[PDB]
């Protein structure tokens, strides 16, 4: 039950989700990645020096779109909140499985590394 | 646009706005919870914004859309409708 997924990120954040095998959470509250993982369907505004990691969620853990993304549900998203407020159980973020490291923003274009 | 969109949001309004500072990324966050609503305006640095607003009772979202815009006006009319889907 596990779903490829791809996300633009800074140095930090992939860090922390190769040492913890976890995905981040957004300091938004919600992190989103593209489904299904495309490396240009976020590319455009991701800044310079940001890392296109590919890794593998569980398809439970998504909420998916007609537009090229997804939500990861985790204890700060909107699901997780309305579950706290319920009583239900509070999602944790999912582990992240096969990380891989598949492009770089580099001088204002998508490179592939 | 986050720095006149502070400005904006301070002076017609309460909602506290929270800012996120990140190496690559600024943004501006606003949860705003009450009886019938759990709900969360987002806006990027990169000219796109996200409108959240569940409602408790069902469990479903009453608003729930991404927008990408290029001028302050297009991102006030996207606000004003995240504002008018919660009061
Ligand atoms: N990032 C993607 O690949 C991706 C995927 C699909 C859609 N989008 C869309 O792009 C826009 C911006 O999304 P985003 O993902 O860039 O925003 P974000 O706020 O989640 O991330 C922005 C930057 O901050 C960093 N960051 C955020 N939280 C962090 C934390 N807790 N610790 C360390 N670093 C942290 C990220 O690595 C990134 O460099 C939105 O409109 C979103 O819907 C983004
Ligand atoms: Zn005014």
């Amino acid at each position: 039950m596990t779903a490829t997924v791809g996300r633009w990120m800074g140095p930090a954040e992939y860090q922390q989700m190769l040492d913890t095998g976890t995905v981040v959470q957004s300091s938004t509250g919600t992190t989103h990645v593209a489904y299904p993982a495309d490396i240009d369907a976020f590319g455009k505004q991701a800044k310079n020096g940001a890392m296109y990691v590919e890794f593998d969620v569980p398809e439970k853990s998504l909420v998916p779109t007609n537009e090229g993304w997804a939500k990861i549900v985790g204890p700060d998203s909107i699901e997780g909140r309305l579950a706290k407020r319920k009583g239900l159980p509070v999602p944790e973020m999912p582990t992240a499985e096969n990380i891989t490291v598949r492009g770089e923003k580099i001088n204002g274009e998508v490179e592939a590394k | 646009m986050l720095n006149k969109f502070k400005l904006w949001v301070s002076k017609h309004t309460d909602y506290t706005v929270i800012h996120n500072e990140n190496d690559l990324s600024y943004s501006i966050i606003i949860d705003f919870e009450d009886d019938r609503y759990i709900s969360r305006f987002t806006v990027w640095d990169d000219l796109s914004c996200m409108s959240e607003v569940m409602d408790v009772d069902t469990g479903l979202y009453k608003l729930n859309k991404r927008n990408e815009f290029s001028t302050f006006d297009e991102l006030l009319d996207i606000f004003d409708d995240f504002m008018i889907s919660i009061k």
